[PDB]
């Protein structure tokens, strides 16, 4: 649905302006306008429950059953 | 042949590695999980099943950023263990990375980095994806920086980093902080790539139109400045430099060695096809004061040396008189002792646009590297602020808590009045 | 026949204590096509632009009612009205919807 | 990165059954102690507040201690208080009073051998601990007497982690107790050789954010229970999930304290509107910048216009932009840079986080230090010289030897910490 | 490399350029949206539109123009009109409050901000261009934005460069029609630019055109539409010798030096010969001789003045069309046969001719008619002196009691120059009398 933006620069009111951030003004404006209508890492640095039932297998056999 | 280790150290190092190293896989036919579907062994080993892995250094003590990256995104490309962890984050001063938490890991990063320096046939040079207003940053650095020239030492120097902004200040003290590595680079240090924040929120906020921008906005474009630095060895191109011949111009004296960088053609998405993208408008567009990458005017100070490499479609005569119209101009000026004072390096290949970026697919860029003495006006206002705390003696008290006694302190003023000194030497008509 | 719509404030509703939703006035139910263009910033509604007023017939429990663009929903009446209704209407027992 | 939290007086199983209720809401456990949460990144990283247990159930690492029974009734009794710790509550029989000088001393000593065990058996079961939390109560005499005995007693086993009280503090308006003024004043004399984050509460701006920024008729103790249940949760929201500026209280501590004298903290929460008018407000960025550096929403019931910062701290909690924050702490500090001063040339550190909490998506805390927390010690050492003189209810205070010494040196010392305004302005 | 900057400032000349660049579009095969058909064409060699286009290599084509003002809602109409793919959406500068028609709200106070900004265009677009000869900037002489901020602007582009040409279009008060109330504090006070910065500054004014409209044009009522595309007609038609090639060209330094007698006597006036209907189109002759008597009557002239009042110092007669070079000269000789045309003692030669090839084009929806041969007549007269007459009588009893003074008074703007403009714009009265006269 294109040509559905303003141009950049334009001073006039456009709705949901104000809540739609981190980008430039046109791409900013289609957007408004629219809006307007296996196994774990290992050496990992991070949580993983399923901890403690474990022997003897590697870290990637082991987590796999926590991913899934 | 032509290799190159560079390390990351922060909490900048993964996040600017992060956008740095998503493009030296997309520059060549690497997938992110570890295969392509000659001169891809720059940035990557082989392994003879098929599957590349690359070669670089992560450091933060606190896990999640380095397990942002052992998360879902990037899991099959980096190895298992130049990925170390912490267990707790230096947390905004030198003593916990350098001094206590850093040894139980400072021969971690060692038994890697060896490693892969007996695994490359040959090397240029250790550059530094680091920042100086960490704990990490100037600790972890400045536990290596140190330390590699105890061991290796003539190889060269040079630090990716990120400076104290003017006016906009993230942390408090940090000040005090910055003065904690001018004491050991000066010693140590062959170039430096000092970058704020402040001048990057308003380069994407004149050339792009991105008012109010992030990092991921930001530091996707630190990503390219590095890649039109490593290009030459690359890709092949009319004239290919290399690492240690950047470095036999842009250092002049034993202390004005501190250049600057610049990416010259930045532009949206939409005012590329309206722009006529000329070689003789790229190189003087990075002369004026609006596009240097921090928040310096070159007006009031001087140049040294300038340093060019080009990329796409250049041919090399309007190169030849793009520079001939700059030396005849006087609103910048040099010093007397520097008459030649230029280099253009030229490659072949174009530059690339991440998908779902934020710039435009150009067939041209221009990277300008530059010296300049007007660094001096600004390391005038960063280090005034240290006056106004130390007559009053602020946190002195658990800065000598754990390990940095008041030595620290004094000598890095009078190496600042000396680093200030010879830069009023260094201008004067002789 | 003019209508009123009071609020029910309960303890502690966190609202302003306001005890009218509407003042007591003549309620239109349909405007003359023309009406649209009416300056009711300035005149108000005469019978002129009302082609049909609300009647004590179109409030019935169980039923949506329409007022100013909401949508209320009766459930219940008094005893008064409901009588009322049986008396004026020949309408069967009102019951209450919960 | 793991948290110690102690929680001893009527108000520490009172806050604290309404901390461990937020921090079992945003990691998504029914109080059987079971994750029955929205998404996977609040398992991992499960540690830092609580801890697992056998069959996949889930039981915290809770401290709750007092010397009558007539608080820990309460707990067991309430919603979310089946899944503490039973062996945490060790009571005592005979209560104490106003005065704590039996709490600790006599009814205390028989039971805080068992504190010291289960508290080192704490130490014991953590991997990486970093700090000591506490909510008590100054002025209440369980809470004054055997915390503050504690804050001196697992600093001796170890000093290498950062205390940081969640402390009420007394108050003009009313006498809830008779005996507060010249019971604070010591157990505050102790917190001066040994605090480093002092988060100072009290009863008045909790009565005032109630009837103008929350237009609230009736505030029972369970909405001043929740909001500074919130602010808890919310200095800490980097150890467990990430984010793109993390934190913890290593690098608040090391902007935020200049002089190791004056080092008294006080809080704040930003989001705050009323029920309402909730859809009229516009929850963005700029502000809830302003929101966060008035007087009205100070929960320390002093006013930051007569006294200068010297260091401000920050967070935010969800997606947001950084040139939108890095300006608006820079308006604030020139906007009005006569309440700053001009030897610390930045005042402001921020941090932010990943994910919103449940039912709201930008949320922030404030933590500020000051000059005018000086007129909030003002008032106990104006009540002391009334008081003293006539060695007004001394009796319960000299019981048993404890001596009038032990009361010369308090405000002979309580002088020095406003003789350090003299540093500053 | 014949190449012309054009800028447009306040609501006045803003307005015109929208007609303006409908016009020049039109001439080539150029759409709004820059690309060329490649299907149909209107035949002709390249490089012929590039005294006001640039290009890009991708294909588009960029106007040499810049639209700045002090208030947005008269740019904000382009920004989502049917223009919006012509013009860089950094060209379009937009400012927060107007001037009010206040010459100390565009020249003192508010008029400084954007003035390191507009003169960063003017910068950027001339390096960008081989050979440059000039500038076509449009204001109006009765408002706080057209006569005041063209003298911040125009003050800058002397100092800068100087000797190169400025070629203003400006709207030029009425007798009785008027419709602002300051308006003769105004005119009498931009009137330093023009002694000393410009070097040809025409004039229209409203009310002139009103009667041109309503005889020949058979209009009753027209509107502002009607008034602009006649106007830029004339600015198409001098500047036909640098797109196209002509059978005798002038150069747009060539003719100042005929055009501009003295260094004081550089306002002269326009007038389009050939301006009917299409039905009575084809119903008369078009002539070369009877098109230039057309353009000295008194009725087809663009300012209301009376002609046979002075004396006409330099004429520049410009052609377009089926135009052999014998007709000129069988209908110069029959101009000065004549007698109620009147001469100057001093100037044998009188008159200078430019003929091209290009006929004039029509914009559909328009008013105009088809024609093969169509003048613009530029001429040198002292008629004009009368109109600045009947304005410094419209000022004075103004300033007489200082009646409505003390709003330029609270931005900055001193009494003492409405005392040294009007001795000043005095001092241009006397220059057309001691020049006018015989031995």
């Amino acid at each position: 649905d294109p040509h559905k933006f303003f141009m950049s620069g334009f001073t006039g009111y456009v709705p949901r302006a104000r809540f739609l951030f981190g980008s430039s003004f046109p791409v900013l404006t289609n957007q408004a306008l629219q809006e307007f209508g296996l196994g774990l890492l290992p050496h990992y640095g991070g949580y993983v429950p399923g901890y403690k039932f474990q022997f003897g297998g590697t870290f990637g056999h082991l987590t796999h059953d926590a991913l899934g | 042949m032509r290799e190159c280790i560079s390390i990351h150290v922060g909490q900048a190092g993964v996040q600017i590695g992060n956008a740095c190293w998503e493009l030296y896989c997309l520059e060549h036919g690497i997938q992110p999980d570890g295969q392509m579907p000659d001169s891809f062994n720059t940035f990557f080993s082989e392994t003879g099943a098929g599957k590349h892995v690359p070669r670089a250094v992560f450091v933060d003590l606190e896990p999640t950023v380095i397990d942002e990256v052992r998360t879902g995104t990037y899991r099959q490309l980096f190895h298992p263990e130049q990925l170390i962890t912490g267990k707790e984050d230096a947390a905004n001063n030198y003593a916990r990375g350098h001094y206590t938490i850093g040894k139980e890991i400072i021969d971690l990063v060692l038994d890697r980095i060896r490693k892969l320096a007996d695994q490359c046939t040959g090397l240029q040079g250790f550059l530094v994806f680091h920042s100086f207003g960490g704990g990490t940053g100037s600790g972890f650095t400045s536990l290596l920086m140190e330390r590699l020239s105890v061991d290796y030492g003539k190889k060269s120097k040079l630090e990716f980093s990120i400076y104290p902004a003017p006016q906009v200040s993230t942390a408090v003290v940090e000040p005090y902080n910055s003065i904690l590595t001018t004491h050991t680079t000066l010693e140590h240090s062959d170039c430096a790539f000092m970058v704020d924040n402040e001048a990057i929120y308003d380069i994407c906020r004149r050339n792009l139109d991105i008012e109010r921008p992030t990092y991921t906005n930001l530091n996707r474009l630190i990503g390219q400045i590095v890649s039109s630095i490593t290009a030459s060895l690359r890709f092949d191109g009319a004239l290919n430099v290399d690492l240690t011949e950047f470095q036999t111009n842009l250092v002049p004296y034993p202390r004005i060695h501190f250049p600057l960088a610049t990416y010259a053609p930045v532009i949206s998405a939409e005012k590329a096809y309206h722009e006529q993208l000329s070689v003789a408008e790229i190189t003087n567009a990075c002369f004026e004061p609006a596009n240097q990458m921090v928040k310096c005017d070159p007006r009031h100070g001087k140049y040294m040396a300038c340093c060019l490499l080009y990329r796409g479609d250049v041919v090399p005569k309007d190169v030849n008189a793009a520079i001939a119209t700059i030396k005849t101009k006087r609103t910048i000026q040099f010093v007397d002792w520097c008459p030649t004072g230029f280099k253009v390096g030229i490659n072949y290949q174009p530059p690339t646009v991440v998908p779902g970026g934020d710039l435009a697919k150009v067939q041209r860029a221009v990277c300008m590297l530059s010296n300049t003495t007007a660094i001096a006006e600004a390391w005038a206002r960063l280090d005034h602020k240290f006056d106004l705390m130390y007559a009053k003696r602020a946190f002195v008290h658990w800065y000598v808590g754990e390990g940095m006694e008041e030595g620290e302190f004094s000598e890095a003023r009078e190496d600042m009045a000396a680093l200030e000194k010879d830069y009023e030497e260094v201008g004067v008509d002789s | 026949d003019t209508v009123e719509i009071r609020e029910v404030h309960e303890r502690n509703n966190g609202r302003d204590p306001f005890p009218l939703l509407m003042n007591r006035q003549r309620m239109p139910k349909v405007l003359v096509e023309n009406a649209k263009n009416f300056p009711k910033c300035v005149l108000e509604i005469s019978d002129q632009e009302v082609l049909e007023w609300y009647t004590a017939k179109d409030f019935i429990v169980g039923k949506p009612l329409t007022i100013l663009g909401r949508t209320f929903f009766i459930y219940d009446c008094d005893p008064f009205t409901r009588q009322f209704y049986k008396d004026k209407f020949g309408m069967p027992d009102l019951p209450p919807v919960d | 990165r793991e948290i110690v939290h102690l929680q001893a007086g009527q108000c520490g199983n009172q806050i604290g059954a309404k901390f461990w209720e937020v921090i079992s809401d945003e990691h998504g456990i029914d109080p059987t102690g079971t994750y029955h949460g929205d998404s996977d990144l609040q398992l991992e990283r499960i540690n830092v507040y609580y801890n697992e247990a056998t069959g996949g159930k889930y039981v915290p690492r809770a401290v709750l201690v007092d010397l009558e029974p007539g608080t820990m009734d309460s707990v067991r009794s309430g919603p979310f208080g089946q899944i503490f710790r039973p062996d945490n509550f060790v009571f005592g029989q005979s209560g104490a009073g106003n005065n704590w000088a039996k709490g600790h001393y006599t009814e205390g000593a028989e039971l805080v051998d068992s504190v010291l065990d289960v508290v080192r058996k704490e130490a014991e079961s953590c991997d990486c601990l970093q700090g000591f939390q506490l909510t008590h109560s100054l002025g209440g005499g369980t809470g004054s007497g055997m915390g503050t005995l504690l804050i001196s007693k697992i600093r001796e086993e170890y000093p290498d982690r950062i205390m940081n009280t969640f402390s009420v503090v007394p108050s003009p308006k009313v006498s809830d107790t008779v005996v507060e003024p010249y019971n604070a004043t010591l157990s505050v004399h102790q917190l001066v050789e040994n605090t480093d984050e002092t988060y100072c509460i009290d009863n008045e701006a909790l009565y005032d954010i109630c009837f103008r920024t929350l237009k609230l008729t009736t505030p029972t103790y369970g909405d001043l229970n929740h909001l500074v249940s919130a602010t808890m949760s919310g200095v800490t929201t980097c150890l467990r999930f990430p984010g793109q500026l993390n934190a913890d209280l290593r690098k608040l501590a090391v902007n935020m304290v200049p002089f190791p004298r004056l080092h008294f903290f006080m809080p704040g929460f930003a989001p705050l509107t009323s029920r309402g008018s909730q859809q009229y407000r516009a929850l963005t960025v700029p502000e809830l910048t302003q929101q966060m550096f008035d007087a009205k929403n100070m929960m320390a019931a002093c006013d930051p216009r007569h006294g200068r910062y010297l260091t401000v701290a920050a967070v935010f909690r969800g997606r947001m932009s950084m040139k939108e924050v890095d300006e608006q702490m820079l308006n604030v500090q020139n906007k009005n840079s006569s309440y700053f001063v001009e030897w610390i040339p930045n005042n402001v550190k921020t941090a932010v986080c990943d994910i919103p909490p449940r039912g709201l998506k930008m949320s922030a805390t404030f933590i500020g230090n000051s000059t005018a927390i000086q007129e909030l010690f003002k008032r106990i050492s104006e009540q002391f010289t009334a008081m003293f003189r006539r060695k007004a209810f001394l009796h319960w205070y000299t019981g048993e030897g404890m001596d009038e010494m032990e009361f010369t040196e308090a405000e002979s010392n309580m002088n020095d910490l406003v003789s350090e305004y003299q540093q500053y302005q």
